[PDB]
């Protein structure tokens, strides 16, 4: 999905506010902010509700200007909530009657997604790659700096999972795939504006082909 | 007009939420507590620096580390939620190494803890992929001009560390001193370990 949350490479950005090794003070700033991940986990690991990618998804879902003005922390409260309406185990209703005001929700998705690809390679360490030339409008792990962009594989997992653009949607055709690390040249991926090195992105099998 | 929606306080939209489920018998026995008392004090960067200094100090471990990381992180008990497929990333005197979750904030939580609020911030995903070397040096780390940087963008399950470079002035250190100066930032990859004067 190519939406406000594919962030990486977007100018205009000020300065980090962190200075490095300054005190970032405790790990909760308000007395509710363990709620959106423990709440999460009840949903994934109690209910079986949704998938970890779903809340990725459903926080990719929020409407653009509501995900840039809002922190955090209160994304994740908008994004399991959402989905506890979707999935029917809560209405918004009782939301916003037990919040005493509004609580406006991510937007409908737009796409079904798409199942794990029939056909893929398998990849080794030092073969060039590009990274396939598709749009997804459901959720996806590639960000868009990579599309059509050509690197090298440092790694190959050793592990598999679900195809992201599959169970973040909740669909029953995930499968399972292994991903890579691929290095770019910090030049493919943004010409001559840019001080990096390299930059290595974590894909998905699906969403590379061999280079040329 | 570019509006936003009128909102009721987060404080009370996330305890609603909470109720709710509470409220429908979805949340067991001191669940919510026990996970914000794993987030507070079993996920800590301690645990990651900890991994450092070992590797400083152990050859074989040091290995182990950065061929299994998943294995040498198991050795210690620390795989968990957000930390079970682990890479550890060297640093080298040509090459420092930098992490990121460009898409939203993911982190080894175990061995990391939970990300801090810069980490998280649209400046640091939106920047740090393209200008990696300019964010460093604001940040107050000034990378040598003849050090390539590498950005590791945290887009699947992999869950990564930096092991930085053990800095000079610290030969024969204990695993207890060296652990002292590998802190948060070094092991995202912000920082370089400092030794006092
Ligand atoms: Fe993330």
């Amino acid at each position: 999905m190519d939406g406000v949350h594919d962030l990486a490479g977007v100018q205009g950005f000020g300065k980090v506010p962190h200075t490095v090794n300054a005190d970032i003070g405790p790990t909760f700033h308000a007395e509710w902010e363990h709620l959106p991940y423990s709440l999460m986990f009840a949903g994934v690991a109690e209910l079986g509700a949704f998938s970890v990618d779903e809340v990725r998804y459903v926080v990719e879902r929020m409407e653009p200007r509501h995900y840039m003005m809002t922190p955090y922390y209160e994304r994740y409260v908008i994004g399991v909530a959402t989905l506890m309406v979707e999935k029917g185990i809560l209405t918004q209703d009782e939301l916003e009657s037990l919040a005493g005001g509004p609580f406006p929700l991510s937007r409908p998705s737009e796409s079904e997604g798409r199942p794990a690809p029939v056909e893929t390679t398998t990849f080794e360490v030092g073969q060039r790659v590009r990274v396939r030339d598709e749009y997804v409008p459901g959720h996806i792990r590639m960000p868009a700096y990579c599309r059509g962009r050509v690197g090298t594989i440092s790694h190959r997992t050793t592990e598999k999972w679900p195809f992201p653009d599959a169970i973040g949607h909740g669909r029953n055709d995930a499968g399972e795939e292994p991903t890579y690390h691929v290095k770019f040249a910090a030049e493919e991926l943004f010409g001559s504006d840019t001080d990096g090195g390299s930059v290595v992105v974590d894909l998905f099998e699906g969403y590379l082909e061999p280079a040329a | 007009e570019n509006a936003a929606p009128a909102q009721a306080p987060v404080s009370d939209r996330a305890w609603a939420l909470f109720r709710a489920l509470d409220g429908k018998g979805l949340v067991p026995d001191g669940y919510v507590e026990g996970w914000k008392k794993t987030f507070e004090e079993d996920f800590s960067p301690r645990r990651g620096a900890e991994l450092v200094a070992r590797a400083w100090t152990d050859p074989e471990f040091r290995q182990l580390l950065l061929t299994d990381g998943t294995a040498a992180v198991a050795q210690y008990g620390y795989l968990g939620p957000q930390g079970e497929y682990i890479v550890a990333v060297e640093d080298t005197p040509t090459l420092k190494n930098v992490i990121v979750c460009s898409l939203c904030s993911c982190t080894a939580w175990p061995i990391l803890g939970l990300p801090p609020t810069w980490y998280k911030s649209f400046e640091y995903r939106a920047r740090v992929v393209r200008e990696p070397r300019k964010v460093l040096s604001e940040m107050g780390t000034e990378i040598a001009s003849d050090i390539e940087i590498r950005v590791y963008d945290t887009t699947a399950e992999t869950r990564y560390m930096v092991l930085p470079q053990r800095p000079a002035g610290t030969e024969g250190w204990s695993q207890e001193q060296l652990q002292e100066i590998v802190t948060k930032d070094c092991l995202i990859g912000v920082a370089i370990p400092q030794v006092p004067t």
